[PDB]
RNA sequence: GUAUGUAUUUAUUUUAGAACUAGUUACUAACAUUUUUUUUUUAAAAAAUAAUUAUAUAG
RNA sequence: GAAUCUCUUUGCCUUUUGGCUUAGAUCAAGUGUAGUAUCUGUUCUGUAACAACUG
């Protein structure tokens, strides 16, 4: 309780401006593409014989769902 | 005027809210019609199978 | 009615305050060159007038304001509750939904 | 020291329902073990029972109208024995309509466990209480008090301990006053470096940018009596 | 006899149940401080605990202090007004009227399309008997084509100040600034009330000749 | 808005959310309708995300990638709300359009099934009398099912604990819990909710649905009583399988040295050949309708015993907050679900084979036949259809043809569907094991 | 049992009441070690069977 | 017409629910001794005046 919040705001880029910085080297900030590029019978005794933009109401997630419920 | 948000799983501040707040197709009948006349059917028809049998 | 705007509570509540204004009436500039400071001479009194006006204008509401906690503290036929801020709350909730349907 | 019950169908009493409607203004209508947990001899999924079957206020407990009563027979033709079905279809409890059927077409004993318990009347008490009941009304009011967490409880405790702390120490100064040793407040210390003290500086102090208007006579009067006061707590103390 | 009510109301009333030196003010405004900016450091937001910590050093007298708590408040969030008529009001209630002058002045130019702000320094003026300043309030104020609560107020106040020439100058920018006829009848009505026939028949042929 | 009424404008958002997790269908009464508009939208944009991502962690829990307990855990329990979404919108959709069953369909259903039970003069199985002869053995086995979940653990939570002590109470007064589940396959017709959850396989999940304590009971024993009088009176035919005889791989054995043993089976001198067709009956449970099942099942049992059937059925589906009612379907976690099923799989095994054949592979009642017995060898060989077996879902049957019928009748197929361009082997599958 | 937090100033900065009485409930506590198989009667009758245990548990 | 005090509806709501996921998940049958909580019962109910001094 009361340590849940909903963040109603964000840390703003200028409060952490006037820091002074501290000048250690990352793994993802060295030199790396340092060019830049350009442009220039037996059949008769049966008695019968003769995208909607949703997504779960779709045949891809009845075909899924139909496979993996078993 | 957007209401007050009453939540029936969560209750934060535990409060105790009202509680008379948080909370045929003709198919049917001409299927269960059409077994009532079958049922009938075999009946009349197992009736006259006995009578041609005790003749 | 209903609902009143900000523009409109705004010239209704000036308008008040100078009929009292009135009611109470009943019962220059001088430009400094040199810093570009303009002080107008205004009497002691009348200023004296217009803090005690504004003091005890605001003890008057928070005097009414007080007396009403206490009036809306007392009713309990609302509805049932556990401590003092869910009857706030479920006041809250009758008065949105007799107004609402 | 209570023998187990294992077994906890039993008959709803007014007791346990008025125990659990006034559970489920609080906890709300998902939760049933914590419902079920207030009140013994009964289980989590016969609270939820009783609640869709007898207590919710939503159901419909009339008289059946003429169109209501003939709709039952004719369902009633139609579906054979689908009970859920046809009370789904009537927005009425399915006990209900079971009963007002057996009415339609008609025109237990002791030491029996009943089965439809949660649809059932209450039974009212005896005048006075039993003893467990008086004990499950203690444990309910107890449980159904508490808004709070631990870290918020410990909260108030070291408010209070912090407050009669602050006393104690203002009352061995006053002790050591009337002694004639002033011994001058101790400082809480800081937890960090750069921890800021608020009586040595206005410490965000923003000027409100000056206009045209002119300030220096309203600035020694508000000086002259801001000191006159500082001086009148001084000497005779607020 | 026992029902739900019965026990959320048991439930109910169960849980319903000496400065005398400078040192002392010290500590107590000490502890006080570090409460409030560690309530308004952890949330920049919720104005209603700016005004609180303003209205605590005010109490304490210290009006530099207060005066900083709500410039600091105003930089966090300009468009709140009741913020701003706390401040015009607190500068007022200690009589410091020049103060609440140049604070009345940056209000009225940071939010111009606010009418209450405008409202509030003309009671200012009023209360203070300054009819010239009053005046030139309403001659800026009505400069900005505010709208006709601004007209009505100011052919008002020129009524109560008995310039009867003037209200006839206010009139005849009013019909220029909202063309309808009502405001054109409000004039015909002030020339029938306070002026000859020859000036409302003069006012009604200007009217309809326009038209 | 002034600032303070934006997080409680959220709410409604989480609450939103919330509702369509379990299916409920969020309707705030007093709601302006634009800014529910705003909520239904992006709370259809969260759901989309979310199922997709459900289908994406499947596909990598299939194939075999690497993966937490967790991820497999949410991933469970994400799959879990959208079956029970999808079957109660299929709920749903079957009370609103109206059955599919199409009345002359269960006319001629009907027909055959009392056309059946009439060439076997089937004696239909009575309500258990007052002093069964049977009864407390039949209430022995009944209770031993029950009792062999527990046998192993001594941890026990409360539910467990309370089946145990109805067990104990049903061995130590058998007559007076006997005399219980005779009132109750009478005079109960309303039943308590189900429980169902899910128990995962990692190539697919399954159902588990868990019965009231003190129904299963009486379900065992009516699961009990069916079984041994339909054994007694010879209901099911020799092709339905599993039988009691035999273990399946005594039965796949039995069923290859069968298809050795016809009459010249393996010869193919002149033209002739045979044709092995295996083949699931589909989604068979979970199409049943219940007024056809009553029909359909009266002709086997007492009355009672049918309401009873067909009404323990419609009970409601409870999985953590979402509930329905079964309105359609079979619950396959009865205890006497299996005959049932079986029941229903006869009905479709005489649609498929045929009154003829159906008594020439079962034999007359006087004596039946065997498994894969004919009573002679020319009333084998007067059909095509020389053999039958059905497993749960599965059908199995062998053809025999010699060259003129194979010929007539694939004359019957191109001509109702002709292949001019040869695609007939695209569409075919064969194992690729061998 | 951990985590984690809290407590530990002397080397002097100028001037409506009164009395008596015992058990019932919850919750907590690294705080503590009297056999097996039956039968029979309404306590008694029968039958039977074999040189002796851990200081180890944590988010 | 206008002010002071006081009460109704009408506006204002002013101590007036601050995230997420697999409802986040599971389960509430141990003996003694001890601590804490609460709950039933009984009896009893110097003052005034007069005479004298004003230190």
């Amino acid at each position: 309780t009361t340590s849940h919040r909903p963040q109603l705001e964000a840390r703003s880029g200028a409060k952490a401006a006037a820091y002074t910085p501290t000048g250690i080297e990352h793994a993802r900030l060295l030199p790396g593409h340092t060019t830049l590029k350009y442009r220039k019978s037996w059949r008769k005794g049966t008695a019968f014989g003769r995208y909607i933009n949703d997504m779960t109401k779709s045949e891809y997630h009845q075909e899924f769902l139909h496979k993996h419920v078993r | 005027k957007i209401p007050a948000a009453v939540s029936n799983w969560k209750n934060p501040n535990g409060y105790t809210v009202a509680l008379e707040r948080r909370v045929i197709n003709d198919g049917f009948m001409k299927l269960s019609e059409a077994l009532e006349n079958a049922d009938k059917k075999a009946r009349q028809e197992i009736r006259s199978k006995m009578e041609l049998k005790r003749l | 009615r209903g609902g009143i705007s900000y523009d409109q509570l705004a010239k209704l509540s000036y308008e008040k305050t100078l009929r009292n204004l009135a009611t109470q009436t009943q019962n220059k500039v001088q430009k400094d060159t040199k810093t570009g400071k303009i002080t107008i001479a205004d009497d002691d009194k009348l200023v004296n007038k217009l803090a005690v006006s504004l003091q005890s204008e605001s003890k008057k509401r928070y005097e009414a304001r007080k007396r009403q906690m206490q009036n809306a503290k007392t009713l309990y036929g609302v509805e049932s509750f556990i401590n003092d801020k869910n009857k706030q709350f479920n006041e809250k909730l009758s008065r949105e939904s007799k107004g609402s349907e | 020291p209570p023998v187990p019950i294992y077994v906890k169908g039993g008959v709803w009493t007014n007791v346990e329902d008025q125990i659990l409607k006034a559970a489920v203004q609080k906890y709300g209508t998902h939760q049933w073990s914590k419902v079920a947990s207030l009140l013994q001899k009964k289980t989590a999924r016969q609270s939820e029972l009783r609640w869709n079957e007898y207590l919710n206020p939503k159901l419909n407990f009339t008289e059946f109208s003429k169109e209501e009563d003939a709709q039952l027979l004719d369902l009633a033709r139609e579906l054979p024995n689908q009970w859920r079905t046809i009370a789904d279809m009537m927005a009425r409890p399915a006990q209900v309509c079971v009963e007002r059927y057996n009415r339609l077409l008609e025109s237990l004993k002791a030491g029996d466990i009943n089965p439809n318990a949660e649809t059932q009347m209450a039974r009212p008490d005896n005048g006075d209480l039993e003893d467990e009941e008086k004990e499950m009304l203690a444990e309910a009011r107890a449980r159904l008090l508490n808004t709070q967490g631990k870290k918020a409880t410990r909260k108030i405790r070291e408010r209070m301990l912090e407050e009669s702390k602050r006393i104690a120490e203002l009352q061995k100064r006053r002790e050591l006053k009337q002694a004639g040793i002033n011994v001058a407040i101790k400082k809480p210390k800081k937890k960090y470096g750069t921890d800021i003290d608020y009586n040595e500086d206005i410490v965000y102090e923003q000027a409100p940018m000056p206009g045209i208007y002119d300030t220096s006579t309203e600035d020694r009067q508000i000086k002259k009596k801001f000191e006159q006061f500082e001086r009148k707590v001084n000497r005779k103390g607020l | 006899h026992v029902s739900a009510e019965q026990i959320l109301r048991d439930v109910y009333k169960k849980g319903q149940k000496d400065i005398l030196d400078l040192e002392e003010l010290r500590e107590y405004q000490r502890r006080k401080r570090t409460e409030y900016e560690g309530y308004l450091k952890r949330n920049r937001l919720d104005m209603g605990q700016w005004i609180r910590y303003a209205q605590f050093e005010i109490e304490q007298h210290d009006m530099r202090r207060a005066r900083s708590i709500f410039e600091r408040a105003l930089l966090v969030d300009s468009s709140f007004i009741p913020l701003w008529i706390r401040y015009i009001d607190a500068e007022l209630k200690v009589k410091c009227i020049n103060h609440a002058r140049n604070l009345m002045n940056r209000a009225i130019s940071t939010l111009p399309r606010v009418d209450k702000l405008w409202y509030k320094y003309l009671i200012v003026e009023e209360s203070l008997n300054n009819v010239e300043i009053v005046r030139s309030l309403y001659t800026k104020w009505c400069s900005l084509e505010p709208g006709v609560n601004a007209w009505n107020s100011f052919v008002d106040f020129e009524i109560r100040q008995k310039n009867w020439n003037g209200v006839r100058e206010i009139y005849s920018k009013y019909v220029m600034a909202h063309p309808q006829m009502q405001t054109w009848l409000k004039w015909v009505r002030f020339e029938n009330r306070h002026g000859n026939t020859e000036f409302t028949r003069s006012v009604y042929s200007l009217a309809i000749d326009t038209v | 808005i002034r600032q303070k009424k934006a997080r409680t404008i959220l709410q409604h958002l989480s609450e939103a959310w919330r509702c369509w997790k379990a299916n409920i269908p969020w309707d705030v009464p007093g709601m302006p309708a634009p800014i529910k508009k705003i909520i239904e939208r992006y709370i259809k944009s969260k759901a989309d995300a979310w199922v997709s991502a459900a289908h994406y962690n499947r596909e990598r829990i299939k194939r075999g990638a690497h993966v937490e307990k967790t991820m497999v855990k949410k991933n469970l329990g994400r799959l879990t709300r959208l079956w029970i979404k999808n079957e109660q919108e299929r709920q749903r959709q079957i009370q609103k359009n109206g059955p599919e069953i199409t009345p002359e369909e269960a006319t001629t259903i009907f027909s055959v099934m009392v056309e059946w039970l009439e060439s076997r003069s089937f004696s239909p199985i009575p309500f258990p009398p007052l002093t069964y002869k049977n009864d407390t053995k039949i209430l022995v086995l009944a209770l031993e099912d029950l009792k062999d979940v527990y046998a192993s653990k001594v941890r026990l939570n409360a539910s467990e604990r309370e089946e145990l002590a109805l067990i104990e109470e049903a061995y130590d007064n058998p007559h007076d819990t006997l005399n219980r589940i005779k009132k109750y396959l009478l005079t109960q017709r309303v039943f308590k909710p189900v429980d169902i959850t899910m128990m995962e396989n990692y190539q697919n999940i399954s159902p588990v649905y868990s019965v009231d304590p003190l129904e299963k009971i009486t379900d065992a024993y009516l699961d009990q009583y069916l079984w041994y009088e339909a054994d007694q009176r010879k209901l099911f035919p020799n092709w339905i399988k599993p039988s009691d005889s035999e273990i399946p791989p005594l039965l796949v054995y039995k069923w290859t040295q069968g298809i050795n043993n016809l009459s010249e089976i393996w010869d193919v001198s002149r033209g002739q050949s045979a044709v092995l067709l295996e083949t699931t009956l589909g989604e068979m449970a979970e199409k049943i309708d219940f007024t056809l099942l009553n029909r359909l099942l009266r002709l086997i049992v007492d009355p009672n015993i049918a309401d009873y059937i067909t009404a323990k059925n419609n009970v409601v589906i409870n999985f953590k907050d979402m509930s329905h009612v079964n309105k359609y379907g079979l619950i396959r976690g009865l205890k006497f679900a299996s005959f049932i099923f079986q029941y229903y799989g006869l009905v479709i095994d005489l649609l498929l084979l045929g009154q003829e054949r159906a008594t020439d592979l079962a034999g007359p009642a006087n004596n039946p036949n065997e498994f894969m017995q004919f009573k002679s060898k020319e009333v084998e060989k007067a059909h095509p259809i020389r053999l039958y077996t059905r497993y749960l879902d599965r059908i199995y049957m062998l053809f025999h043809f010699e060259e003129d019928e194979g010929e007539e009748l694939t004359d019957e197929y191109l001509a109702e569907n002709p292949d001019p361009n040869f695609e007939n082997s695209i569409g075919y599958n064969n194992r690729k094991c061998w």
